[PDB]
């Protein structure tokens, strides 16, 4: 549907929670990648929210403890995705209209982002 | 020396040999990722795949030449329609989870996938026909990009395409494991718990790496590999 | 005497050339033909003569060959004093995409270039816009890119010899 | 059929038959019986010389008999008395160290410039022209510019500050005996052909 | 007197050096000397991609330059075997046409002004204009237009190009009759022109003189007609000929072939549906622009097709191909790399010369000129 | 055929009286097709962001090899294209230009794609090597145009005008057809 | 083929050039400036290298405005040249990276990519 559009604008928001916490801390996130159907997009028309694909949250030592991101523009069964580096940890968001961000059939507010993002920090996070 | 034939030629060649030199002693080629000069095959990119017979008596499936051995009297098949169907679908496998980097690239005009991707590349099936470069239409791999392993080299684990060539060559040339893969699956990539990159040996895997996901930051983002002018010289640097 | 010395006369003999700017054309390439069709528009410029004699702007037009180098030298020497040199097009200036034991790499070096007209070829307005630079140039009117006024005539600044 | 009656000449002389699938053929001539075959050539009804095309093959990544390669091109126009349309190629491969071979001008006088030409280019010289003068390059150029071994003789091409690029340095493209810029080249990169 | 026609004065037209030996007002024999606008081609060539190499192929016959384009496609096309679609072929065979038209309209207006005087130049240089502006609309060049591919053509036709490709192949009919209507029945020119200019067939076929000024002469050899290629076989097509070669004849049956190019053209143009413009082999076909922004193989091929190009089986190729300056084709040695091995290109302009100190020996002088501009040289063609 | 001379003279004097045919430039603007090949243009995105990415492919293609780019890194902070690089340097030596456009045609993010503009003409080589800051979508004029309109004050006006631009030129303002 | 002179010395190669010339009609022979930098004369440094037809004879890049007195000294020089009676120069542009190596190459290499990069010149522009 047009959920996609309420995707990338909702993708936009989860960019904006990890630059908080990342100035909150005071360690280090990245914006990775950029659309290549933006960058490669010539004359061709973009409407995407931002043109950003890659980002993370990287310790002292630029290794990341956090990873996110999501799907381009125009590809088939379109996802969010969280991963949790070294640690086998891989999470789906889906957006259910009206009710808002999920992973599955559980919400995903700010709020359990900056939980697995502390936790995160604390354990992987060489320095 | 072992009697073997590759194709529409015939070879010397003594035993030992791994089928892919014997191929390319033939003057033919194959597709070439995890094999390296100096290091040990192992049929892991599965690039090398190619025919072998021995008495006409076809083996049931493909033989990776880099990791076979030459017996005796042996047929090495390159060319045949199904083998380069083959080849033309493990190059997809490698280009199926990978970044899109090429104008932006430092591995630029001299990448081992670039060049085995328009070598081997895109199969002919049957006209213009309208074909598609691209089946796979989800989303792909996306991890760590342009992470600084050390004041001399940077890392894209996104366009690692898993031979075993750094690793392997840090556990059997220089002898510092300072790298290896992590997790499993389509999940792999490259880190290590050792930061600096230790080894005074370390560089050398920006020039074994088939793709740029290891490259020399000294001299990132400074031309394209085709525009410098390149000077063959020797190092005064020490008496070797 | 050269155009020089009232301030009233300088000036007036100096819009006389420059309107009167009189192209001998030195046809090389596909330039030549692609200034064939400024003779049709054309209105200061477009009487020649044609005999080197009688005309003082020399329009450089096509590829010239090192082996044609010499012969275009005496025409540029054997042409009337006052006197201009326009290059036209990226063979002439350069040595264009050409780049090889041919052809001269830039005619400046032969003949003393008074203005320069990139293209392959270049439109014919464009080499209007260099008659009219050239025009505007012996009326020293003209300025480079460091903010410098440029001489009426170039080759009025070579040794000869 | 005037050519049909060239081929079935030459199999029996045991001349070398050369042909691409494209529609180009040749016929190979040593360099003895070359004048006079030729000589029999315009005899056998062949109207216009063509070309004088001269070959250096120096750089080509397989060897071939002799350096230089000379190749003609025989016809017998299609409007005139009866011509057949039958048009092709003679080749003749020439020593480096003897540039020597006889013109065909007697027969043509289309042999008169273009054998002047692969006089100018590259250093073979034809015999009984009417006059070898130097062409195209100019009168105090010294030696024969499309050879291989003769530069193609290329200037920097200039830019700003202190930056240049030198063409044969810049080259994306590969020659037939380039390397590459990986390991070797395999594949369309060692030469490709679709197949229609 | 051995009277010395310099070179590029007076008026000896595009930078030739002539060495007419004449005692009186006849000519005894002129000895021809050129190589004033070699530029070579041959080599530099050998230093491009085939893709680059395009680029070079309009700048030697820039009159008819897109006979280059046609030869030089169509013999790497051959010998990488590729296939070439049928619209692209009918625009080739428009563009190759229209070109012609430019190149002639060209020829003639020189002509008439060498010798004989000035006003015709004009009107069909306002032809030509209409025709450039055809050009420019299509290619976005006026000439040199880097447009043909070894696939096929760069990119497709604008909406604007149809209804002014028409516009003038409305008035041409009208128009090339007009020129014609001055010159058929020349007042002074019959007298200036009819005697001078002596063409035999056989030594035109002894010297070599291949290009449309043999068939002034009365041999029956067409390109188009003799060696078919792009599709020229399908047309309704009339060659002009003439009856004993002089200036005259040649110089009519020049605007006999401008109708029938129009004619050409107006056929052409009638078989014209939508579809594509080129070969879409990757390995012939740089990919579609907009999939750049998705697809991994779309940018590996993009990069390397443009940086190295590509490489065409070990072989050697050549095809022919007509020319307003008659047969023209390349000779094209690959060696399987990215550039070709060699480039022999048989200029038509080159072999027509041959004939030229048979052709104004014992002519006037005043007819020296025009007898020079009745054989439609174009230099850059012959030097090379 | 002594007719001749008359008709000869008949036509020309039809054409006489019909008065016609021209264009005066520059006092005229002269009209140009839509896909010209001019002064090359680097082009932005709705963003602003340059497509330039700095691959330097534009050069690759370059026939006349009249195209030098100097690569870099983009700033996280401050970003100038859309990928990690960009156009450090970008010249063409316009003397050196044999303008085919292979270099638009080779670039991969649409920056590199020749413009309107012929006024070029100008007095020295090296004022002839044009840097990017002289190609960007909002400059308008040529450089001896653009120092004649500042040595006088007196604004620069091209002596064309199009039908309208291409969708590839997107942002490049130019006089229009009455579009204006 | 001989080699005179040093790099960037201008009046001891103009001294030395003058002794080693001599008597020697230069008619027929060929004289080649070998510069880098086509449109900037006047930071330009200058090499020679004279074909006399029988012997030739290479100067390194001691000339021109780069060096102080230079420019009298090429002037000088062209100036000597020409008094002899030669008549035809050239001008060569190199890289300024190929300078040094180009004149360490063997004489009759050196000649050739010389002859073969020259282009007529004016010898007014060096006076
Ligand atoms: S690793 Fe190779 S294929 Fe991938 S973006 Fe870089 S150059 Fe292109
Ligand atoms: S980083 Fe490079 S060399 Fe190492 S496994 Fe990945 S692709 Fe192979
Ligand atoms: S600049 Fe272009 S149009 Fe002019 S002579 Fe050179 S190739 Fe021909
Ligand atoms: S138009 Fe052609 S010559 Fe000019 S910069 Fe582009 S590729 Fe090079
Ligand atoms: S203009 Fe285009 S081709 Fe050139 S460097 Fe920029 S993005 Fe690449
Ligand atoms: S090359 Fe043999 S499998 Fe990697």
């Amino acid at each position: 549907a047009s959920s996609e559009r309420e995707l990338y604008e909702a993708w936009v928001e989860l960019l904006s929670w990890m630059r908080e916490y990342a100035q909150a801390k005071g360690v280090r996130f990245e914006k990775e990648a950029d659309f290549p159907d933006f960058i490669y997009r010539m004359e061709r028309p973009y409407d995407l929210p931002t043109t950003i694909m890659t980002a993370s949250l990287s310790d002292g030592l630029g290794e990341p403890f956090l990873l996110a991101d999501v799907s381009p523009r125009h590809a088939k069964l379109k996802r969010i995705g969280l991963r949790l580096p070294r640690a086998h940890i891989h999470l789906h968001a889906h957006y259910e209209p009206g009710k808002g961000l999920v992973t599955g059939k559980i919400p995903l507010t700010k709020e359990r982002f900056f939980a697995l993002a502390d936790r995160a920090r604390e354990a992987l996070a060489f320095a | 020396m072992v009697r073997v034939k590759v194709n529409d030629r015939i070879v010397e060649v003594p035993p030992g040999t791994s089928v892919m030199d014997a191929v390319f002693h033939a003057g033919y080629d194959v597709p070439l990722f995890c094999s390296e000069k100096h290091l040990s095959p192992i049929g892991a990119c599965r690039m090398c795949l190619v025919r072998i017979g021995l008495p006409i008596q076809w083996q049931p499936k493909l033989a990776a030449s880099c990791v076979t051995a030459v017996a005796d009297g042996m047929v090495v098949d390159t060319l045949s329609d199904v083998v380069r169907e083959a080849q033309a679908g493990m190059v997809e496998f490698t280009l199926l989870n990978h970044p899109l980097d090429c104008p932006t690239c430092d591995k630029g005009g001299a990448c081992e996938l670039q060049d085995r991707t328009v070598e081997y590349g895109l199969y002919e099936k049957y006209p213009l026909e309208l074909p598609v470069y691209t089946r796979f239409e989800f989303t792909r791999r996306h991890v760590d990009k342009h992470h600084p392993l050390s004041p001399f080299v940077i890392l894209d684990r996104e366009r690692c395409i898993h031979c075993k060539r750094c690793v392997r060559y840090f556990e059997e040339v220089p002898g510092d494991e300072v790298l290896d893969f992590i997790e499993r699956g389509v999940h792999t990539f490259i880190g290590t718990m050792d930061f600096g990159l230790p080894s005074g040996f370390s560089g050398n895997i920006t020039d074994i790496c088939p793709v740029g996901a290891l490259l020399d930051l000294t001299a990132r983002f400074r031309a394209r590999n085709w525009e410098m002018e390149e000077t063959p010289t020797t190092c005064a640097l020490c008496p070797v | 005497r050269e155009g020089i010395l009232f301030t009233t006369l300088e000036k007036l003999v100096a819009w006389g050339r420059s309107n009167s700017l009189w192209p001998a054309t030195f046809g090389l390439a596909c330039c030549a033909i692609e200034m064939m069709a400024s003779t049709d528009a054309r209105n200061d410029l477009a009487r020649f003569g044609a005999s080197p004699r009688q005309a003082d702007v020399m329009i450089v037009a096509g590829r010239l060959s090192k082996k044609m180098a010499p012969v275009m030298r005496r025409v540029w020497e054997q042409m009337p004093d006052p006197k201009w040199v326009i290059s036209m097009g990226a063979c002439a200036s350069s040595g264009g995409m050409f780049n090889n034991y041919a052809i001269v790499q830039n005619v400046d070096s032969v003949v003393p270039v008074d203005v320069y007209v990139p293209g392959c070829p270049p439109r014919p307005e464009a080499l209007i816009y260099a008659v009219m630079q050239l025009q505007k140039k012996v009326r020293g009117q003209a300025y480079n890119e460091r903010g410098e006024r440029l001489p009426p005539v170039a080759a009025w600044k070579r040794t000869r010899g | 059929m005037r050519l049909e009656r060239v081929l079935e000449e030459a199999r029996a002389k045991g001349y070398p038959i050369e042909d691409n699938g494209l529609g180009n053929l040749w016929v190979v001539l040593p360099r003895e019986r070359f004048k006079e075959e030729m000589a029999h050539y315009k005899a056998m009804g062949f109207n216009f010389l063509a070309d004088i095309v001269g070959l250096d093959y120096l750089t080509y990544p397989d060897p071939r008999p002799e350096r230089f390669a000379v190749v003609y091109e025989l016809v017998s126009l299609p409007g005139w008395k009866d011509g057949d349309g039958s048009r092709f190629f003679v080749r003749v491969y020439v020593p480096e160290e003897d540039p020597r071979l006889p013109t065909v001008t007697d027969l043509w006088g289309s042999a008169n410039f273009l054998e002047r030409e692969v006089y100018d280019l590259f250093g073979i010289v034809f015999e009984g022209h009417p006059d070898l003068r130097k062409i195209l390059t100019p009168e105090d150029l010294e030696g024969h510019p499309l050879r291989k071994d003769y530069p193609l003789g290329e200037t920097p091409t200039l830019f700003r500050e202190g930056r240049y690029i030198i063409p044969a340095e810049f080259r994306a493209a590969l020659t037939g005996k380039d390397p590459g810029l990986t390991f070797y080249k395999g594949g369309s990169r060692k030469g490709y052909r679709s197949l229609w | 007197m051995t009277l010395n026609v310099g070179p590029q004065h007076p008026s000896t037209h595009g930078v030739l050096r002539l060495m007419v030996t004449l005692s009186g007002e006849e000519v005894l024999e002129v000895v021809p000397h050129i190589g004033y606008l070699h530029t070579g081609f041959e080599k530099t060539m050998e230093h491009r991609t085939y893709l680059q190499n395009i680029t070079y192929t309009p700048r030697m016959d820039y009159l008819h330059s897109f006979a280059h384009d046609l030869a030089y496609a169509l013999a790497v096309e051959k010998l990488l075997g590729a296939v070439v679609p049928p619209r692209a072929e009918t625009i080739r065979v428009i563009l190759n046409e229209l070109s012609r038209l430019a190149s002639h309209l060209v020829f003639l207006g020189t002509g008439l002004l060498d010798l004989g005087a000035l006003t015709p130049f004009f009107y069909a240089f306002r032809e030509r204009e209409t025709i450039l502006d055809l050009f420019e609309w299509v290619t976005g060049q006026r000439f040199h237009h880097n447009y043909i591919r070894i696939g096929g053509v760069k990119e497709d036709l604008p909406e604007e190009f149809v209804p002014e490709l028409k516009k003038l192949l409305e008035v041409l009919p009208h128009r090339i009759d007009e020129y014609e209507a001055l010159f058929a029945e020349s007042p002074i020119f019959y007298e200036r022109a009819r005697g001078v200019g002596v063409i035999p067939p056989e030594v035109a076929i002894d010297l070599g003189l291949t290009g449309g000024s043999l068939r002034a002469s009365g041999v029956n050899y067409d390109v188009r007609k003799a060696y078919p290629y792009s599709g020229y076989e399908t047309y309704t097509f009339d060659v002009p000929l003439g009856e004993r070669g002089d200036v005259f004849d040649r110089m009519l049956v020049r605007i006999r072939e401008m109708r029938e190019s129009v004619k050409i053209i107006k056929q052409a143009l009638e078989r014209l549906e939508p579809g594509p413009v080129r070969d879409p082999n990757p390995q012939i076909t740089p990919p579609p622009r907009h999939l750049l922004e998705t697809s991994m193989e779309a940018v590996i091929y993009h990069f390397k097709h443009y940086t190295e190009g590509f490489h065409p089986p070990k072989g050697e190729v050549y095809v022919p191909t007509e020319s307003a300056r008659g047969e023209l084709g390349y000779y094209i040695v690959s060696d399987g790399g990215s550039m070709p091995y060699r480039v022999k290109v048989r200029a038509p302009s080159f072999v027509n010369l041959q004939s030229l100190p048979y052709a104004c020996k014992g002519e006037q002088v005043p007819d020296m000129v025009a007898i020079i501009a009745s054989l439609d040289p174009v230099m850059g063609d012959v030097d090379r | 055929t002594l007719k001749a001379l008359a008709q000869s003279l008949g036509i020309t004097l039809k054409y006489l009286f019909s008065k016609p045919v021209t264009v005066p430039y520059p006092d005229a603007p002269v009209a140009l097709k839509p896909r010209f090949h001019g002064r090359h243009v680097l082009t932005r995105h709705p963003n602003g962001l340059e497509k330039c990415i700095g691959c330097s492919l534009c050069a690759a293609a370059c026939p006349a090899y009249a195209i030098y780019v100097e690569p870099a890194e983009n700033d996280p902070e401050n970003p100038v294209s859309a990928g990690e690089r960009y156009a450090k340097v970008y010249e063409i030596n316009m003397l050196r230009c044999i303008f085919c456009g292979l270099c638009e045609e080779a670039c991969p993010t649409g920056a590199i794609v020749l413009g309107y503009d012929f006024e070029m003409a100008d007095y020295e080589y090296s004022d002839l090597v044009y840097g990017k800051e002289d190609m960007l979508v909002d400059v308008v004029g040529t450089k001896p145009q653009r120092r004649e309109a500042k040595r006088t004050g007196k604004p620069v006006k091209v002596g064309y005008v199009v039908p309208y631009v291409r969708p590839e030129l997107e942002g490049f303002k130019a006089p229009t057809e009455g579009g204006k | 083929m001989v080699r005179v002179g040093m790099r960037a010395a201008p009046r001891v190669s103009l001294e030395a050039l003058k002794a080693a010339l001599g008597g020697l009609k230069l008619s027929e022979a060929k004289v080649y400036l070998i510069t880098d930098w086509q449109d900037k004369r006047d930071q330009a440094r200058y090499a020679l290298l004279l074909h006399t037809g029988k012997k030739d004879l290479l100067v390194p890049d001691a000339f021109g405005p780069a060096f102080p007195g230079g420019e009298e000294a090429l002037s000088e020089l062209v100036g000597l040249l020409l008094a002899q009676g030669a008549r035809r120069f050239y001008e060569a542009v190199v890289s300024p990276g190929e300078m040094t190596a180009l004149l360490d190459l063997p004489p009759e290499e050196l000649l050739k990519r010389v002859m073969a990069i020259a282009n007529p010149t004016d010898p007014g522009i060096y006076l």
